[PDB]
């Protein structure tokens, strides 16, 4: 997904910043952040289910209309 | 809810009263009487006002009956 | 506390012996006839360290028949971290 | 042979001084009170003696 | 939250009582 | 289990110290320097317990053995927690330069660092007035020590000293809060002290002890976030001290201890009557930090201010006690968080200087242009340039204070922020567009740095694209409390 | 006294609550044994590359290997007893369903 | 000591005797006070208890009355403490009472 | 009060301490010490006393009185003050403290304090330094004292010094735990510093490493404070680990079984043993010294304290 | 009367937050550490007077104390008669608890007494051990011998 | 009588916090008052747990004391570092 | 099992010297009362005599710390 392409940055600015070139294999261990992409937006339904259920008992709780 | 002394303390009895309490009511007030009777126990401010008041109206009657 | 008043008396009326073996000799026999040791600070503050840590086995001594198994593992783990502790101070060498 | 009985007789004249440290302070306190010391002398004891000393009126 | 009484409760007759080891 | 967290933390910290103490008093290995092999072995012994604090999610609420007695573990102690293990892997990170290059055969610092994260491991999830002091007092004991560890230099020495001073004198106010509370209330258990808090109403209702006892946690917290009216030594603490010590003491002691007054300040004791020293404190802490930014030179001591500001636009989250207030107040913790860990990231990059300030922080825009390209990021996202994250922090902040409806809270916090936005983009004007003055060349930063500057740096400008992690991870967080 | 019950307990069908110790450890799945297995490796390794600069390349592999048997073995039951409890998807009920 | 003054030694000499005997009392008032602690609320059964543990004690002054008085002469020297003479506790106990 | 009943015959106790070690170490050396001033030196405790107590001053110097004249006093006045609590017979301690051992650990942790102040306030480096060492010493061997007593502790049920002297009705912990005792007498030895332990004590490095200010009096009240605590610190040898005045209970025809004499027996044993051990052992430098205190009776007390706490909680035994 | 005593408390540590002389400051502050002992015992706290004494006037104002002379700075009670039948003394009822149900609580001292320890070792070894007695660390293939200085 | 041992432990407490504000200058008797007013609030535990009849107060009480005494340990050796050779 | 002895006997006299302090502080209660309702003069005072319970329960009426220490 869009982890690979940050990924790929992620590592290239890291090597900007120490002032080496653009160059090795760890721009193809930025796959390991697609993982990471694809993780955190299935994180981000997870969490969202979860609010959801956290959200329902407090609509629950608060007096419950009363 | 110790003691000094193990013996379940002084009253650890006012706040199982006063836990009781608030667990099964939904509201901070009618559970508040209970709280008031566990803060007695703790402090004893009721009670030491009260001991006082009567120290204080003997004394006053008593300095009026002396001095006149 | 109430045989504490002994003692308490005790600490007075040997403070009176004592000021009586000093003012004996007082008395008689009248006219004719290293920039710093640091060492010394580590000694004192692992000393202050372990005996905190007996004052934490006063308590774990005298009452470890109500603490079936589990205040002794507590302790044991608390005195793990102890050992530790001495260990690490064995080996980086302030026992000397 | 008993030749170590003379360097005996000053740890005795010192162990004749612990039995009087001993005997002293338990005989003192068994005059000022007309039983001997209580060891395990906890509250309930205290507040036995209170109710004692109140019972005999 | 009341999550106190479900341990009161549950250890109040080891120790820390007042008269039950009495009777 | 539930301590699966802490007892790896507490035995990998050992197995560290051991392991570390046998081999720098080893002759066969020629006594060498253990720094950045307990290292590395340290953020290890973080990242296995962040695996074992992250996976058992259920299972860290395993027990009731701890409940109503020690220390209480929910929703938002274990994302706090997850973040803190987060935020001190990013601190031993950024560190494992100045093991190699500045002489330290000092490992124990590591150790020190694991010890002191257990013991804010057991800040988070404090759910005592004892275990919360006792907690405190290891971290903030770990920190005293591994700031006062430079010895060669002396201005490293008496920072570490004001810091313990102040750090000491701090636990003992909130330890007699705690006293005054315990005393005035015979209950130290937070769920205990919630239940005798309720319609405590100290303006209205005449209960001294109480409010002396909230009033002292009150300023000894203070004190610890080094708020405004309680800072009195910050500034000096962070600029004596080596530098990713002060990484260490300025951005953990911050989440730790602001989680542990989300505990005891939205649970254990919840009205409007304590409140209002923090919203004194958040007034007169965005003041401080804006005047006092414009005013300083070292780098070192600006990052301090600035910190002390960011504090202060944190608190506004809690000078209101709806869920979006609490949600905001997390939301500026992970992006005060994460913006400081790269700050200090970047100064720690430079250790070529002495303590040296912003004109010889120039050059950057020319040596290391990309450094300086992050270093503008970053700063900005203080300011809170709205294309930023920092922007998102202050912005959901002021948000939160307006829908409390406190209006002049948001309106102090805007013209703080705007007079922050204009130093800051000073600042990087001068950097860039000026004043060369006497170009002093740097050593290259390492990996650790450099991916965490990057993916920081890459979190602070691609956070507007994506913030739905964060806020649902926060407002679960607030919903949790 | 103690209980194992929990906060948020049993949102998957339980085994056996309270797993003892040796029980919990005898259901390590291939996954458990494969979790418990490149933590260890992965603890090795960082402690093995990790000691070549001060020449402990050995004994702080050795030491990386404790962490990581520590660590990782404290996962692997971490997962079988949330597992085995109701905490984790927890489809190791053939077990009981069998046996 | 003299009458059954229910002095500490007397009491706490007797206390085997007031165990087997005067136990229905003793457990009435222990249920009542767990109860509730409020004095009032059994002094009735605060009266039963002393009644029958006075009778328990003239009953065991009269019988072996020397013996009960060897014993208590015992418990008011060693305050109470049983094992500094268990000489007397056994010579009281063998002679009538068990 | 009764604390005379209790200081007096513990200064005739130290008086006749001098003479006793002396003696006891002469006839080791095959020579009869003194023998002479009395009918067996039995005298020479006096003569010692009454030649310090008639020796002029060396110089006045009655100006500086507060600061080392009382610091003496301090120190003999604590270790005149842990013998309250020390038990000589069922119901002969002069107040039970029911934290009784705990007391004299506070007694010890002042101990500390005198010596250090009497070092302090003599303004000589060398000797200042001395005294130093000597409470580093003293503190060292403090800890393993207070694990070998949290081993004997756990054994007993309270701290009550004479609960720890009824808890050995049926053992003494001295067959049980030996080991312990031989380390409780190893450190007691090198807790106070009459022992194999006793570098800041070297025969020359003493006398001028405590005091510049003699005036004999302070001469005299440190001996007597190093004899005195030597009697404490072997009263305790024999409450904790030696039965502190149990028979063996074999309960002899010839023998009445008189209390305080079993304590008085066992006590001189000690006091014994302290002469026996002055006599034939070495000094360990105090470099070695606490190296030891460390290394060898902090582990070794440690083990102690699992060992009896392990093998009396699986076996239920507390 | 001693109870009212805790006067000598009071201006003792108003003493040492007004004095110059370190020594005068330092012994007030035992002094101090001495009047709430006694205070504690006048409470019944019989443990927490002997800690008290060990751990303040024992170790910690021994400290302090060095830091001074080395690097000078130039009726109706209603007694319940249960409850007694068994007294606790201090220890016992802290034992009851410290060790087994705050036993976390317990273990975190003890990590506070380990960081102590870290800490008095890695602050005050003062270059004396394998801190800096490692070696010079001069080598002889990495030196150029002077012949070109 | 609770007052008496409180507003007496209070005020030992003020007079740490007031030592803390004037010496500022010498820090020997900035670490004084500290462990000044960790007594004043540690005595302050003890005798809200005698009063309240609770042992909570105590436990806390104990652990201050073997926190306070390893926060002096640490205090003065800070200090004896900071005053280098 | 000698300090079981002693407790089970302590135990089983706490009934009578329990009832003997019932008795005892009931009476000191009572002439307690009566000085109040004295010192008040009922029209004046605490219109109510005792109402000490402040709610469903009874406790020992009040003192100072620690005296048994
Ligand atoms: C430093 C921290 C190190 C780890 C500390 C936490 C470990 C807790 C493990 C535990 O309690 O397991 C009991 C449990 C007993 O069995 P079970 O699982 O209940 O049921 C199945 C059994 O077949 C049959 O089980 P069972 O029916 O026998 O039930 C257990 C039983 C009887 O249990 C036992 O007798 C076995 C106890 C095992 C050892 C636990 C204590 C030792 C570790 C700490 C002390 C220092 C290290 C000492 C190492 C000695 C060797 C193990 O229960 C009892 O009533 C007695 C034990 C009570 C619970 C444990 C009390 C001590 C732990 C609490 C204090 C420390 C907590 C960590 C810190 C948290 C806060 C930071 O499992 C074990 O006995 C083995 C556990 C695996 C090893 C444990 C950790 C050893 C670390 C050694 C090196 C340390 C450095
Ligand atoms: C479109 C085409 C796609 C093709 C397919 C692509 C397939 C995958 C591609 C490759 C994936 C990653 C491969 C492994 C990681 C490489 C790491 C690296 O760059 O090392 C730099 C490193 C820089 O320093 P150095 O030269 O090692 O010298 C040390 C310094 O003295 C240091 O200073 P000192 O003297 O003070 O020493 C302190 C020490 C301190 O050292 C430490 O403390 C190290 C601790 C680091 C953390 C743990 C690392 C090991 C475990 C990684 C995680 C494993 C689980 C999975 C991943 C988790 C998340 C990362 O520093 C070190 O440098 C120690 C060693 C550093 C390397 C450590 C990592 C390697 C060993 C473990 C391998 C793990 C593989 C991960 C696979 C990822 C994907 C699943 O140099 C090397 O290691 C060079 C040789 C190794 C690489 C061989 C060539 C690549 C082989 C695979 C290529 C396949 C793809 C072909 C693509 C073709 C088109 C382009
Ligand atoms: C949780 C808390 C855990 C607390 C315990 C400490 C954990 C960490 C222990 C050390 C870890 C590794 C670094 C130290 C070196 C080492 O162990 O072996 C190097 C060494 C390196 O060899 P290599 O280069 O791979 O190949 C052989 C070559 O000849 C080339 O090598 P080499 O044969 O020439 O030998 C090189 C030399 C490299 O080192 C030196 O030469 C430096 C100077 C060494 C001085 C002598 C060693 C003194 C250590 C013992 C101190 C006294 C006892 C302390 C007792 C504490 C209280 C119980 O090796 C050694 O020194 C021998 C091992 C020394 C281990 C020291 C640490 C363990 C003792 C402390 C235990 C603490 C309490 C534990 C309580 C129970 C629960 C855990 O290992 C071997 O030779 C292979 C045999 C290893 C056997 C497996 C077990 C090793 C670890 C022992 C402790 C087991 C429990 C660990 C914790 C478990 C938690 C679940
Ligand atoms: C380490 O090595 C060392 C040695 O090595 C072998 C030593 O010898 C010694 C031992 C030598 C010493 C002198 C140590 C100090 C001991 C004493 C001086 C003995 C103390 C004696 C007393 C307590 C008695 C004090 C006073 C007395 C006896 C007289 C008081 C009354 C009168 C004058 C009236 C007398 C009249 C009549 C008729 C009798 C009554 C030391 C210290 C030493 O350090
Ligand atoms: C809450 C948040 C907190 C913030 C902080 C979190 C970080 C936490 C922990 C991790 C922190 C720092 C990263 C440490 C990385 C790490 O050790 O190994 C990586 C391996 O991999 C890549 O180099 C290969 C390239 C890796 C690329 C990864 C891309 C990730 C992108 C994520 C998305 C962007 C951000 C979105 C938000 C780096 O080399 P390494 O150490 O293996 O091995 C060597 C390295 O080669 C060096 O140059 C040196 O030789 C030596 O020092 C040693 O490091």
């Amino acid at each position: 997904m869009v982890g690979a392409l940050l990924g790929l940055g992620t590592q290239m600015y890291s090597n900007a910043l120490r002032k080496l070139p653009y160059m090795r294999h760890p721009w193809e261990h930025v796959v390991g952040m697609g993982l990471g992409a694809v993780f955190a937006n299935q994180l981000v339904k997870w969490d969202v289910k979860l609010k959801e259920d956290l959200d329902v008992m407090l609509a629950k709780a608060r007096a419950a209309n009363e | 809810g110790w003691g000094i002394t193990g013996n379940k303390g002084r009253c650890y009895d006012f706040w199982m009263d006063f836990s009781e309490c608030m667990s099964h009511c939904r509201e901070p007030k009618d559970c508040t009487l209970l709280r008031e009777d566990y803060l007695e126990c703790l402090h004893h401010s009721k009670e030491f006002q009260r001991r006082n008041r009567i120290y204080k109206e003997e004394q006053r009657k008593l300095r009026a009956a002396s001095r006149k | 506390m109430l045989e504490f008043a002994p003692i308490f008396i005790y600490l007075v009326i040997s403070l009176l012996v004592s000021l009586i073996l000093l003012g004996v000799p007082f008395l008689f026999a009248s006219n004719s006839s290293s920039r710093f040791d640091i060492r010394f600070y580590l000694v004192s503050i692992l000393f202050l360290i372990f005996d905190l840590e007996v004052t934490f086995f006063f308590p774990w001594a005298v009452s470890l028949n109500k603490i079936d198994l589990f205040g002794f593992w507590s302790m044991m783990a608390f005195l793990f971290i102890l050992t530790i502790g001495f260990l690490y101070e064995w080996k980086r060498g302030a026992l000397d | 042979s008993l030749v170590w009985l003379e360097a005996m007789l000053p740890l005795g004249i010192i162990g004749g001084m612990l039995c009087i440290m001993g005997n002293s302070q338990y005989y003192i306190h068994k005059a000022y009170h007309g039983r001997p010391k209580h060891i395990g002398h906890d509250e309930w004891d205290v507040a036995m003696e209170r109710r004692d000393k109140k019972v005999v009126e | 939250p009341y999550g106190f009484w479900t341990f009161e409760r549950h250890n109040a007759q080891l120790r820390w009582d007042p008269q039950i080891s009495q009777v | 289990l539930a301590v699966f967290p802490e007892i790896f933390i507490i035995n990998a910290t050992f197995i560290l110290l051991i392991h570390g103490v046998v081999f720098s008093t080893s002759k066969k290995y020629d006594y060498p320097p253990l720094a950045s092999n307990v290292g590395w072995l340290g953020l290890l012994s973080v990242l296995i317990t962040l695996l074992l604090l992250a996976a058992g999610a259920p299972l860290l609420t395993i027990a009731h053995l701890f409940w109503n007695n020690l220390f209480r573990r929910d929703n938002f102690t274990y994302f706090c927690q997850i973040f803190l293990l987060l935020s001190t892997a990013g601190t031993i990170s950024m560190c494992f330069d100045f093991f190699d290059q500045e002489r330290f055969d000092a490992f124990e610092f590591i150790v020190l660092i694991l010890l002191s994260t257990c013991g804010m491991l057991f800040m988070i999830s404090a759910y005592d007035l004892i275990a919360m002091y006792l907690a405190i007092e290891l971290q903030s004991l770990c920190f005293y020590v591994i700031a006062a560890s430079k010895r060669k230099s002396e201005f490293s020495t008496e920072a570490g000293l004001k810091y313990l001073i102040l750090g000491a004198f701090s636990s003992g106010i909130l330890l007699f809060g705690c006293s005054m509370i315990y005393g005035s209330t015979g209950a130290t258990h937070f769920d205990q002290l919630a239940k005798i808090l309720t319609g405590y109403e100290i303006t209205g209702a005449r209960s001294s002890g109480i409010f002396m006892g909230i009033l002292f946690i009150a300023v000894g917290f203070l004190f610890k976030i080094t708020a405004v009216p309680f800072h009195m030594w910050a500034p000096d603490i962070y600029e004596g001290s080596p530098t990713p010590v002060t990484a260490f003491l300025s951005i953990a002691p911050k989440i730790s201890i602001f989680a542990n007054i989300l505990r005891v300040f939205i649970y254990g004791s919840y009205g409007a009557t304590l409140q209002q020293i923090f919203f004194f404190c958040s007034i007169a802490s965005m003041i401080l930090g804006a005047l006092a930014a414009m005013a300083q030179t070292k780098v070192k001591r600006l990052l301090a201010y600035s910190s002390i500001g960011h504090v202060g636009y944190i608190c506004i989250g809690f000078s209101c006690g709806t869920i979006e207030g609490i949600q905001s107040l997390l939301i500026g913790i992970f992006i005060y968080a994460l913006m400081t860990m790269d700050a200090f990231a970047i100064v720690l990059a430079l250790r070529q200087t002495r303590v040296k300030y912003i004109a010889d922080l120039g050059a950057l825009a020319k040596t290391n242009p990309i450094l300086a390209i992050t270093f503008s990021i970053t700063m900005f996202s203080y300011a809170g340039i709205p294309p930023l994250a920092g922007f998102c922090s202050k912005f959901y902040l002021f948000f939160a204070a307006l829908g409390c409806g406190a209006y002049f809270l948001a309106l102090v916090g805007v013209v703080t922020s705007v007079i922050g936005c204009f130093y800051y983009i000073r600042l990087v004007k001068r950097m860039f567009f000026d004043t060369p003055r006497t170009w002093i060349l740097y050593e290259p930063m390492d990996r650790n740095k450099s991916l965490l500057l990057a993916m920081t740096s890459f979190f602070i400008t691609l956070f507007l694209l994506y913030p739905s992690p964060l806020f649902s991870v926060t407002h679960q967080m607030a919903l949790s409390l | 006294n103690t209980d194992i019950t929990a906060l948020e307990k049993a949102q998957y069908p339980v085994v056996d609550r309270n797993p003892a110790f040796t029980k919990v450890v005898g259901n390590f799945s291939t996954l458990d044994y494969l979790r418990f297995s490149t933590i260890t490796g992965i603890s090795v390794t960082v402690g093995y590359l990790s000691g070549i600069k001060p020449g402990i390349k050995g004994p702080s592999m050795v030491t990386g290997g404790l962490i990581g048997l520590m660590g990782g073995f404290m996962y692997a039951y971490q997962n079988s007893a949330g597992r085995l409890m109701g905490f984790f998807p927890n489809d190791g009920e053939v077990a009981s369903y069998q046996k | 000591t003299g009458n059954p003054i229910p002095t500490s030694a007397v009491l706490t000499a007797s206390a085997k005797h007031i165990g087997m005997r005067c136990m229905p009392e003793n457990v009435a008032f222990l249920k009542c006070k767990k109860n509730d602690p409020n004095p009032e609320k059994c002094l009735d059964k605060g009266r039963d208890v002393t009644r029958c543990v006075l009778g328990l004690l003239k009953d065991l002054h009269q019988k072996c009355q020397k013996e009960m008085d060897d014993y208590v002469g015992c418990m008011y020297y060693y305050t109470n403490e049983f094992d500094l003479c268990r000489k007397e506790q056994e010579a009281f106990e063998k002679v009538c009472p068990l | 009060a009764e604390i005379l009943g209790i200081i007096l015959p513990l200064l005739l106790g130290v008086a006749f301490l001098v003479l006793a070690e002396r003696k006891v170490m002469a006839f080791v050396q095959r020579r009869k010490g003194p023998d002479v001033v009395g009918s067996f030196g039995l005298l020479q405790p006096l003569a010692d006393g009454l030649k310090l107590i008639l020796k002029e001053p060396i110089s006045p110097s009655s100006a500086n009185f507060f600061l080392f004249r009382m610091a003496p006093v301090a120190t003999f006045m604590l270790s005149l003050v842990a013998w309250a609590v020390v038990p000589f017979d069922y119901g002969m301690v002069l107040s039970d403290l029911n934290i009784g051992l705990l007391y004299l650990f506070a007694i010890s942790s002042l101990g500390v304090y005198g010596i250090i102040i009497a070092g302090w306030s003599s303004n000589s480096k060398y000797a200042f330094l001395g005294a130093l060492r000597s409470a580093a010493q003293m503190v060292s061997y403090e800890v393993s004292i207070g694990l070998i007593l949290i081993t004997v502790l756990i054994c007993v049920g309270s701290c009550n010094l004479s609960e720890i002297v009824m808890a050995q009705k049926q053992i003494w912990f001295g067959i049980p735990l030996f080991p312990v005792l031989v380390m409780f007498f190893i450190s007691c030895l090198a807790e106070t510093n009459r022992a194999p332990f006793d570098l800041p004590e070297a025969e020359a490095e003493l006398v001028a490493g405590y005091n510049v200010e003699y005036s004999s009096m302070g001469f005299a009240l440190f001996f007597l404070g190093e004899y005195a605590n030597m009697i404490l610190m072997s009263g305790l040898c024999t409450l904790f680990f030696l039965g502190g005045w149990l028979p063996i209970l074999d309960l002899p025809i010839f023998k009445k079984i008189p209390g305080s004499i079993w304590f008085s027996i066992k006590v001189l044993f000690f006091l014994f043993l302290y002469i026996w051990v002055r006599a034939a052992f070495p000094r360990y430098r105090y470099d070695q010294l606490m190296g030891l205190g460390w290394k060898v009776f902090l582990p070794l007390s440690l083990a102690w304290v699992v060992s009896v706490s392990g093998l009396l909680v699986t076996f239920q035994w507390l | 009367i001693l109870s009212v005593l805790s006067s000598l408390a009071l201006v003792s540590g108003l003493m040492v937050v007004r004095a110059k002389n370190p020594v005068h400051s330092v012994l007030f502050f035992i002094l101090v550490f001495c009047d709430t002992s006694g205070l504690l015992l006048l409470l019944g706290l019989d443990f927490f007077a002997m800690i008290f004494l060990v751990v303040y006037i024992g170790a910690i104002a021994v400290l302090f104390l060095f830091v001074v002379m080395m690097f000078h700075i130039q009726s109706l009670r209603y007694t319940v008669y249960a409850g007694k039948v068994r007294s606790w003394t201090n220890l016992e009822t802290l034992g009851n608890l410290l060790y087994t149900y705050y036993f976390v609580w317990f273990l975190v001292p003890s990590l506070i007494l380990l960081v102590a320890m870290i800490g008095a070792i890695v602050l005050t070894m003062h270059r004396t051990t394998k801190v800096k007695r490692q070696d010079v660390f001069r080598r002889n293939a990495i030196d150029f011998r002077r012949t070109i200085m | 009588d609770l007052i008496k041992y409180f507003t007496f432990s209070m005020i030992i407490f003020i007079l740490g916090i007031w030592g803390i504000l004037l010496n500022r200058r010498n820090i020997l008797i900035m670490l004084m008052s500290i462990e000044l007013m960790l007594l004043a609030v540690n005595s302050n535990f003890l005798v809200f747990s005698v009063s309240l009849d609770d042992m909570m107060g105590q436990v806390f009480a104990l652990l201050v004391l073997t926190v306070a005494a390893a926060e002096s340990a640490i205090g003065l050796a800070i200090f004896v570092i900071t005053f280098r050779v | 099992a000698l300090k079981e002895e002693k407790y089970a006997a302590r135990r089983t006299i706490l009934p009578i010297l329990q009832a003997e302090e019932d008795e005892r502080f009931v009476s000191e209660w009572k002439k307690y009362l009566e000085y109040e309702a004295d010192v008040m003069k009922d029209v004046p005072g605490w219109k109510v005599g005792e109402n000490v319970y402040n709610s469903g329960r009874w406790m020992p009426p009040a003192t100072g710390e620690l005296r048994p220490d």
